[PDB]
RNA sequence: AUAUAUUUAAUUUUUAUAAUUAAUAAUAAUUAAUAUAAGUACGCAAGGAUUGAUUAUUGAAAAAAGAAAGAAGAAUAUAAUUUA
RNA sequence: UUAAUAUUUGUUUAAUGAAAAGUAUUUUAUUAUUAUAUUGUAUAGUAUUAUUAUAGUGUAUAGUUUUUUAAAAAUAUAAAAAUA
């Protein structure tokens, strides 16, 4: 994200509506996930031991100024921004799930599930039954030539 | 990622008269990661007789593109990549 | 470029660079077994150190030889005693 | 070759290992071919509404007269279950 | 056009000069690596003698019966000594009108290297590499 | 949707801008790591200096870098200085990663896996409190005699805080190629690293026997007979290296300890 | 031709990461339209905006003195006041106006209106000033005019003469700037999400939602 | 190596730890992504004389040895020197590609198995000899203590073969208890500094020390 | 003038074909491209004798006849062959030929190889080869003597290596106590 | 198979600024698919015209008034993305 | 005059003994061993320091160390897509 400078609430709006793209990053994913952060930022905040989104979002602007101007992070600020502004939704990903549950249900889940399951089977019991429907008409067509042989 | 978007199955309705073309084809390529007006998605879609290969751009309103795996399956892109290499091939007149 | 040693046979696999042609024949290396300095000759072919111009990094690629020598050092029948015990994927 | 190369041709030897043990579907025979010959008559005089149930008929005693008679027992089987998946799914569309 | 591979791979049989490696001709050691002074003709066989190739001395690759060079650098083993193919089939003793008592023969299987085992060895060693196990 | 004007990748002239039009355009390699970065006329490239092939131009690109993490600086000529002072600057950042891919790739890169390792060592704490353009171009007033081109100087910049050309004058040569470089009175006291020491003595010392003097007069014969002119007789020429000389050439060295 | 994948950018046996909510386009627009409604968090609005002529090197080790200076110029209780990440403007050989990045000037058109052209750069390293959370905009325009007010007399003071929190600020910290940002109006209602119209009940909806989550 | 990232939370490697890292503390909700996973390049371990030797100790030690009960000899060994089970790992695999053990796999347990080769069990035993002798000089000791080991050590050999056996046993489980012990007093550092051969190529120099913890 | 001399990243096959240097383990096939006056590369030593004599006549005298690809490829089959080429396979028989050992006889496209002049010392040679393969058997028994032998010797070697275990874990035993003694004494004596 | 002369195509490098005139590249006798005028006019009848629209054929053009011995990039597409 | 011309441009060495040929001031060229007078050892040719390894033995890892230049047309080679 270029950010031309500074992050506005236009680059908020568009890390929240891409919070939806990415619904397994937890509060507790790697630091690598958030944008603008190069390896020689990753590797600052790791000597630093920061390695989650929490604790990059817990900073404060004293230390984010020390890995900007004295550690050579370019975008720090960026990053810094990117994981305060997505940390509150992914406490209540990782606490409830409210916007990937109140959505779907639990009832919905397992009623998707339970119907896969019958049509895989149910697609492998047509063949079963076409089988034995082919099986009784070769029998039959056996009895039919045993008759015709007799006759 | 191009390593967990390629090779997702695609469903592709495609607003033409008198009837709208649907089909249902895997990506074999994406030329930008997050949303852009750029984006642009490849996808080989193979009917009962007919191989396509489409390159979709993102925004049309006339072609609804929407991917359902919500998962890479690298290993079924390369199996629709080695059978969209063996039907080119082939399709040449000799 | 994948090199024996002249004495015991000991194998070691390492690309060779446009600063490293003249050492591709013979190379003047520590040897593990013979525990000290042998002489290597090249045995078969790696693909290459950097890239070939609008073609990927696998061209041209390693030769059967040098496929077949990683394969029996490490593989599926080469790493199952060592997955055991560590499972190198992970720690 | 390659490893792919190899996996495709076991897979292709284990679909036709089970393909071998599948036998060859079906030649009919004459007291259920005259059952799907009524099943299709009657569902077609059930619901037939716009087309003309004196030219359905016509076109099914073709059928079950001339077709299978022309071509093979493995087609005529063919044929056979194609004419119970019409009855189970309504003709295959004859509005 | 030479129809020959170069820099053969001995990965399925590795061909290394012995710790112990006497002559054919002489039955006395040579030496290992430090000196090619050798002439080694490997061709993949544990037969008797001097396994994996026998060697011989630059000087004395010569026949061992008329003590003169070879032919077409072809000797014939004759109950454990090397003769000439002249000397081998009973024919007279033939004074060759270039060098006499030292054959043209390189050194350390230079001669015989465009010959003899490469890579793959078996054709069980390919399909090996092209299976998944 | 339609084609622009002109479809395909098109050659433009050396100063045209960008076109910004869709165009299906693929780059040989991934130029944007170090080291690896493509040559031509356009912005995006390095500037090509002269060269029989792309393989010679990598050579002598090489050599180049070598050289300048060999004695800290060097004097080429032409569009030779700004590729130079990118590959440095590359340099240093492969140094600053550190890491075993970067050790890999500059030793691929190199001539001298000695100089790999005083890079490594040297250039992560000279260059920390640096961002970018470690290097530093000066274009110099004279030109070579024989072909007319523009000499520049390329150094790195942190001198001070370099264990290796601390406190090394480059206002003027040594008096000898083999002796080390000039010091300025105010860091005498200074020391080098012992192995590097090690290293440039026992280069300097290869060239006080007295085949490097029969090597020298042959040269002197050899230019002579090419028709280079200005060149002496090897009767009037005389050794670089004498006893008196070196004597009082290494008083000087523990002068400067 | 070549595939600009090899065999190798996967490892077999080995899953990625899910990249969307569900397959049903009607769920993804119905998450979408639940971040896209979702309240802009970690939106703070600054009450003034501070800079000085120096680096950001030379401000990191006065960065607290600024904030305890600041506090005492807005006589509000010690550990009111937070300083914003560091802000230095980019060094511009053409210097382009209007720019976030653009170094500031000591004069603005308001201010001087008949003059045909600007006052020099008077500030090179910015930081945000941010009250508590609770305090109302109207509040915090306050404290701005009033830090404003306070600064500019300061700046008067010190140019007329060569222990107040606000000489304390231009002498001793070297700050030489401040103003006002204008409201951020970038974020834009989303009338409709994925097409389909956000109802008045719908948006009170996720917003209960959001403050149920936020609670 | 940390605990968290690369390993499951609350684990811990009894072995030898590398000088100046840190075993910074990693949160429990710690989790790497699908993709960032693949991406992750590990440094290389020492398979050098001194673990491969080690190794050659331990399974000289243990006649044969198996590979699941292979790390906890290692552990229980005093003079560890590998730093983890990649180390352990990279070790064995150096080892089987030199040629001095082979890796079997038993039909009635179904687990693998390493052996000592015929041609370097020599080797190995010379190897072996040489470190005990090495640490009987290092070690110190007083008159009476010396004769003390020294009568032990004699009616040691002179005990049966089954009471050889249980006394094996129990000095190789009191070595265990002793070394647990001590390792909270004093720990082995390993060190490393990168460097390139005359062949371009990149490999470390490694040194190994002991430091006191209290 | 090679587009693949030109390209800046040479491979190794590239830099394998520069290999012109008459040296030891150089590029064989460059260096034989060029002629033979500029070349240092002598005849082809091909072994011949009873070595191989011997073994392509029990090879031969199992079948009795094969072609000339079907005896290459028998004898390929094997792990120990003398014989390097098919080339030398046919200077083998062409000698044994010129001796009266083989003797190849035309069928009616093709020719086969027979064993009619020794046919005596042919069956000579294999009762000598069945005689050495019984021996080899005996042998196998007598190595499985040396095995029992071995494995007596196998039994002493784990006594002194589980005695060499004992007087390793004493030392290191003694050393920790030392060690818990100089840090912590109290243990030491709690162990005596 | 030759630039020697003529003749042409260019150029003489930010000129804040085309256009009073010289000279100068596109002056329909188009063709093919549709559809509408219309199932009209016109024909004894079967039949059945003329016809301005979309595609099809895929391009766009302005001469002379300013300070000149580097790369019109300080070159890895930023007018210095922190810099000792 | 052509001619501000064409042409040259010295930044990286993979190989080993004669004779014809060549006489270039070898100042004592070598310093010695053996034995035994005398005699002679360095450099081609194609009008040249030139597309040039004179193939008489013999075999070999000594890297056995003179090729400028910052965009263009035409030409010369080499490569040159999922069009045919
Ligand atoms: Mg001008
Ligand atoms: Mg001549
Ligand atoms: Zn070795
Ligand atoms: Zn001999
Ligand atoms: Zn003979």
């Amino acid at each position: 994200i270029a950010t031309g400078g500074r992050v506005t609430n236009e680059d908020r709006r568009w890390w929240l509506v891409h919070l939806e793209c990415a619904p397994d990053i937890t509060p507790g994913t790697f630091i690598a996930w958030l944008d603008c952060c190069g390896t020689h930022t990753c590797k600052k905040l790791i000597e630093r031991n920061i390695w989650t989104i929490e604790q990059v979002a817990a900073l404060d602007s004293d230390q984010v100024d020390e890995l900007k101007y004295r550690e050579g992070c370019l975008k720090m600020d960026v990053v810094w921004e990117h994981a305060r502004t997505i940390i509150t939704p992914l406490r209540q990903r990782e606490v409830t799930g409210g916007v990937e549950s109140e959505l779907q249900g639990r009832i919905m889940e397992l009623r998707k599930k339970r119907e896969l399951e019958r049509r895989r089977e149910e697609i492998l019991k047509e063949r079963a039954n076409v089988s034995e429907q082919r099986e009784e008409t070769l029998r039959k067509l056996r009895e039919a030539i045993a008759a015709k042989k007799a006759a | 990622t191009k390593e967990q978007i390629l090779g997702a199955p695609v469903t592709c309705n495609f607003e033409y008269n008198p009837r709208p073309v649907r089909l249902i084809g895997t990506v074999m390529d994406a030329h930008t990661e997050e949303t852009s007006i750029k984006g642009g998605l490849k996808v080989y879609a193979r009917n009962e007789e007919t191989n396509m290969m489409l390159w979709i751009p993102p925004g049309n309103p006339k072609l609804r593109h929407e991917v359902t795996s919500t998962k890479g399956s690298f290993q079924h892109y390369l199996d629709e990549r080695d059978k969209w290499d063996e039907a080119w091939i082939t399709g040449r007149a000799r | 470029a994948l090199f024996s040693c002249f004495r015991c046979g000991y194998m070691y696999e390492f690309a060779v660079s446009n600063s490293y042609c003249r050492k591709l024949t013979l190379r003047n290396d520590h040897c593990p077994r013979c525990d000290q300095l042998t002489l290597f000759r090249f045995m078969s072919v790696s693909g290459m150190v950097g890239n070939m111009p609008f073609k990927p990094i696998g061209v041209p690629g390693p030769s059967y030889a040098t496929l077949w020598w990683r394969k029996t050092r490490e593989g599926k029948e080469a790493s199952a005693p060592l997955d055991a015990v560590c499972k190198s994927d992970r720690w | 070759d390659f490893g792919r190369a190899a996996a495709r041709r076991m897979q292709l030897e284990r679909r036709r290992l089970e393909a071998s043990t599948h036998p060859p579907p079906v030649d009919p025979t004459a007291q259920q071919a005259c059952v799907l010959y009524r099943r299709l008559l009657k569902a077609g005089h059930q619901q037939l509404l716009v087309t003309d149930k004196s030219y359905y008929a016509r076109k099914v005693r073709h059928e079950f007269e001339v077709t299978a008679r022309q071509t093979s027992a493995r087609v005529r089987g063919i044929m056979y279950e194609r004419g119970q998946w019409l009855v189970e799914n309504k003709l295959g569309g004859i509005v | 056009r030479p129809h020959f591979p170069a820099y053969n791979e001995d990965v399925d049989r590795p061909m290394v000069v012995p710790p112990d490696a006497i002559c054919f001709n002489c039955d006395k050691p040579i030496d290992a690596g430090d000196v090619n002074s050798y002439v080694w003709i490997p061709a993949g066989n544990a037969t008797v003698p001097t396994p994996q190739g026998y060697f011989f001395h630059f000087g004395c690759f010569k026949c061992n019966r008329c003590k003169y060079r070879l032919g077409h650098n072809k000797f014939y083993s004759k109950d454990g000594k090397a003769w000439c193919i002249p000397c081998a089939l009973g024919r007279d003793v033939r004074v060759p009108t270039r060098r006499w008592h030292t054959s043209y023969v390189n050194t350390h299987r230079t001669g015989s290297r465009l010959t003899g085992h490469f890579f793959p060895r078996h054709s069980h060693q390919m399909e090996f590499l092209f299976d998944p196990n | 949707g339609r084609a622009p004007p002109v479809i395909g990748c098109t050659r433009k002239a050396r100063y045209a801008g960008i076109d910004d039009n869709p165009t299906i355009t693929y780059k040989p390699w991934d130029t944007t790591e170090p080291l690896m970065a493509d040559y031509g006329w356009t912005r995006g490239k390095l500037p090509k200096f002269r060269a029989r092939s792309p393989f010679h131009r990598q050579q002598i690109a090489r050599r180049m870098v070598t050289e300048m993490i060999r004695k800290d600086y060097c004097i080429v000529g032409g569009a030779r200085a700004p590729a130079l002072r990118i590959l440095a600057d590359h340099v240093v950042e492969l140094a600053k990663a550190g890491d075993t891919d970067s050790r890999q790739q500059l030793a691929y890169f190199l001539h001298d896996p000695l100089m790999v390792d005083k890079a490594f060592d040297e250039y992560p704490r000279r260059f920390k409190d640096m961002n970018a353009k470690y290097a530093m171009m000066t274009r110099l007033k004279s030109r070579r005699r024989t072909d007319a081109v523009a000499m520049y100087f390329v150094e790195y910049k942190n001198r001070d805080m370099s264990d290796n050309h601390k406190g090394e004058d480059y206002s003027a040569g040594p008096e000898r190629f083999f002796l080390p470089p000039r010091i300025v009175e105010t860091e005498k006291g200074i020391q080098r690293p012992p192995h590097m020491q090690m290293a440039f003595d026992r280069w300097a010392s290869k060239f006080k026997t007295e085949e490097f003097h029969h090597w020298w007069r042959l040269r002197h014969a050899k230019l002579r007979y090419w028709g280079v002119r200005n060149v002496p007789h090897p009767s009037d020429v005389d050794p670089l290296w004498t006893e008196k000389e070196e004597e009082e050439w290494h008083n000087e060295m523990l002068a400067n300890t | 031709y070549y595939w600009p994948y090899n065999e190798d950018f996967v490892p077999e046996g080995a899953e990625t990461s899910r990249f969307q909510s569900s397959g049903s386009p009607g769920t993804r627009r119905r998450v979408l339209q639940e971040y896209a409604l979702s309240p802009l968090f970690g939106a703070r609005v600054p009450c003034c905006v501070v800079g000085t002529l120096r680096t950001a090197k030379e401000i990191i080790v006065l960065k607290r003195d600024i904030q305890s200076l600041l506090c005492e110029l807005m006589e509000l209780p010690q550990g009111s006041v937070t300083l914003g990440p560091l802000q230095q403007l980019r060094e511009m050989m053409l210097y382009r106006h209007g720019t976030p990045l653009s170094p500031r000037l000591g004069d603005e058109r308001q201010l001087n209106m008949d003059a045909y052209a600007r006052r020099p750069i008077a500030a090179r390293t910015m930081m945000d000033v941010f009250l508590a959370e609770d305090m109302s905009l109207d509040e915090i325009v306050n404290f701005g005019r009033l830090s404003l007010g306070k600064l500019q007399i300061a700046l008067n003071n010190l140019r007329k003469e060569n222990v107040e929190p606000a000489q304390l600020l231009v002498d001793r910290m070297g700050i030489s700037y401040c103003e006002i940002p204008s409201l951020d109006e970038s974020d834009y209602v989303f009338a409709e999400v994925g097409g389909v119209a956000v109802t008045d009940e719908e948006a009170e909806r996720v917003a209960q939602r959001w403050a149920e989550r936020c609670e | 190596w940390q605990s968290g990232v690369h390993t499951p939370h609350g684990v811990v490697y009894r072995g030898a730890k590398m000088k100046n890292w840190p075993e910074q503390r990693i949160p429990e909700n710690f989790k790497f992504t699908e993709e960032q996973r693949f991406r992750t390049k590990a440094i290389p371990r020492d398979v050098g004389t001194i673990p491969r030797n080690f190794v050659l100790g331990v399974l000289y030690r243990h006649q044969p040895c198996e590979v699941g009960g292979l790390w906890e000899h290692c552990t229980n060994d005093p003079e560890i020197v590998l730093d983890s089970k990649r180390h352990l790992r990279e070790v064995l695999k150096q080892a089987r590609e030199e040629g001095f053990v082979t890796f079997e796999r038993d039909a009635i347990s179904n687990e693998w198995l390493c052996f000592l080769t015929r041609e370097r069990y020599e080797e190995v035993q010379r190897i072996v000899t040489a470190k005990s002798e090495a640490v009987d000089t290092h070690s110190g000791l007083r008159g009476a203590a010396a004769t003390e080991t020294s009568t032990y050590a004699e009616k040691f050999r002179e005990m049966n073969v089954e009471a050889k056996e249980a006394h094996a046993r129990r000095l190789e489980e009191e070595v265990a208890n002793t070394t647990r012990y001590l390792r909270r007093f004093q720990q082995r550092e390993i060190d490393y500094l990168p460097y390139t051969d005359l062949n371009g190529k990149v490999n470390f120099m490694w040194w190994y020390e002991t430091r006191d913890v209290q | 003038k090679e587009y693949r001399l030109t390209v800046p990243y040479r491979s190794e096959v590239t830099m394998l074909r520069l290999a012109n240097h008459k040296a030891i383990n150089s590029n064989i096939r460059e260096l034989f491209k060029k002629p033979l006056v500029m070349n240092n590369i002598k005849a082809i030593p091909r072994d011949l004798g009873e070595i191989p004599r011997d073994y392509v006549l029990r090879l031969l005298f199992f079948h009795q006849p094969i072609r000339l690809v079907d005896l290459w490829t028998i004898c390929k089959e094997h792990d120990d062959v003398p014989l390097d080429s098919a080339k030398h396979l046919r200077l083998v028989l062409k000698i044994a030929k010129l001796q009266r050992w083989v003797y190849a006889e035309k069928n009616q496209t093709n020719n086969l190889y027979y064993y009619y002049v020794h046919q005596s010392r042919m069956q000579e040679v294999q009762q000598m080869v069945r005689a050495s393969e019984v021996r080899k058997k005996e042998q196998e028994s007598v190595r499985e003597i040396e095995a029992e032998k071995l494995r007596m010797e196998e039994q002493e070697r784990r006594k002194v290596a589980l005695d060499e275990n004992i007087v390793a874990l004493q030392n290191a035993l003694v050393s920790n106590i030392a060690q818990i003694q100089e840090f912590d004494p109290g243990f030491a004596r709690s162990k005596i």
